[PDB]
């Protein structure tokens, strides 16, 4: 088989999409508040994770169809899928040999001991190092890894969605897009689909495991007042 | 509400 | 005449607080986000706006009577004189050689420049800097600065305050120790005690102009995101 | 309403 003229638009679409939103300079980081190594490296992270956010909505609004939903599905997309994107953007800088992030320099290369210092468990951690290194070994093309990203953001089963049906037809032909690019372009790839779909699977249980975490930093003002505004609106509890 | 996400979604 | 010992300990009380709340070493500066010389300065200058907010709370705490007052006269007269206070302390770092807010080294220098790169104008800056070149020339005792600033504190004309008897109680005792110490301890201070009266309605008169500033700017949800959660609640318009 | 305002304002 070969796949057609529309699904290699939207292949195109969305890696262009990816170049524009994820900067491999890692340039921007000199802007966050420092790294330091109670809660040290909170106030960075939080930094880091904000400006992530803002690179995820920038990715979502150049998907095909994500602008043509109304802003409340918009949201609710977002607010459900945002960290299940920061966690499948950042394998991009984890690297296997120091099972930490590295972006760039020392200063901002991330270890589990450095994200425990922005108060995350291993309850957390453990399955995200997990997640990290099993996502690495499947060596994705780069037009898999932003389908991927782009399946997880249009999945309809998310609360507070209306259009089901239309987020659905989206998130549909995303998938196909990805079994025929998969099947023709990857050799080798008979079992990848059903692990990329897999891991789609560990992203709504790591998901469920970081908002609890996050509901126990929000909870402590202390901690709360050294997130951003960006952060609170999309990390948060309310309903559009 | 969501005056952030508002603004960071349009056009 | 001679001061008291109940005005001797409310004067140790804040000079004290002062110092416990005043770092002279500005040591804390390098944890914000880094200045960068649209809108270039904001992202430092909220930083610097709410770690100074904190310690505006921690001096606030140890006012002697403050702490008795309720949750809600405490916060009423914070989010109404908070910024009036910033602009008392910011004094301590101001220089008549410069004409900037000198915090240590040239990164934590700010100039009339700097500040209108974090989206003011000349209709608040140079009010502002009139403001602290005629209270510099003052020349004020360390013991009458604390004064003036718990003074500016425990004023009772503030919007959502409830026990103004109470409070206005407090500015007066206040408001004697500081006559009392300027004749008393002060050299040539006879027009003194007016000048400094004078400077709390200079106060009222910034702290309008600075509200209609930061309304432009909280209006803005691009210029509102650099802002911190702290920032946000003491400058917002919320009612207790 | 003013979470971190009043947990500053403790003790
Ligand atoms: C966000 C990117 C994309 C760009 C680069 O590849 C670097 C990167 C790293 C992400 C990491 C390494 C640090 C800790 C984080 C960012 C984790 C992903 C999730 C985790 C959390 C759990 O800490 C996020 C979080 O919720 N942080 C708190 C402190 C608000
Ligand atoms: C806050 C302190 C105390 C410790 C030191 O002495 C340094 C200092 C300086 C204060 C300044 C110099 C920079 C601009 C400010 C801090 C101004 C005081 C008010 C002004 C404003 C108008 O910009 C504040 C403001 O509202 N900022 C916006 C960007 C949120």
């Amino acid at each position: 088989h070969m796949l057609s003229d529309e699904q290699m638009q939207i292949i195109n679409s969305l890696v262009e999409a990816h170049h524009k939103t994820y900067d491999d300079s890692y340039s921007d980081f000199v802007r966050f508040r420092p790294p330091v190594r109670r809660l040290s490296m909170l106030p960075h992270l939080a930094d880091l994770v904000s400006y992530s956010i803002q690179k995820v909505i920038g990715f979502a609004k150049m998907i095909p169809g994500f602008r043509d939903l109304t802003a409340e599905d918009q949201i609710a997309l977002l607010k459900s899928s945002a960290i299940e994107i920061i966690m499948l953007r950042s394998n991009q800088s984890f690297s296997l040999e120091d099972m930490s992030w590295s972006c760039g320099g020392p200063d901002f290369k991330y270890c589990i001991n450095d994200v425990t210092k922005a108060g995350h468990t291993l309850e957390l951690l453990e399955p995200l190092v997990k997640f990290q290194v099993g996502l690495k070994k499947l060596k994705l093309h780069e037009e898999e890894h932003v389908l991927l990203m782009a399946i997880c953001l249009l999945s309809p089963d998310r609360p507070g969605v209306q259009d089901h049906v239309r987020i659905e037809a989206l998130q549909d032909r995303l998938c196909d897009v990805l079994q025929a690019y998969i099947r023709i372009q990857h050799p080798g790839g008979r079992l990848l689909y059903a692990k990329m779909i897999q891991k789609l699977a560990d992203l709504r249980s790591l998901n469920e495991e970081h908002s609890k975490q996050y509901r126990s930093l929000s909870f402590q003002p202390e901690h709360s007042m050294q997130l951003t505004p960006l952060v609170l609106e999309v990390f948060g509890s309310e309903v559009s | 509400r969501h005056k952030i996400l508002h603004r960071l979604l349009q056009e």
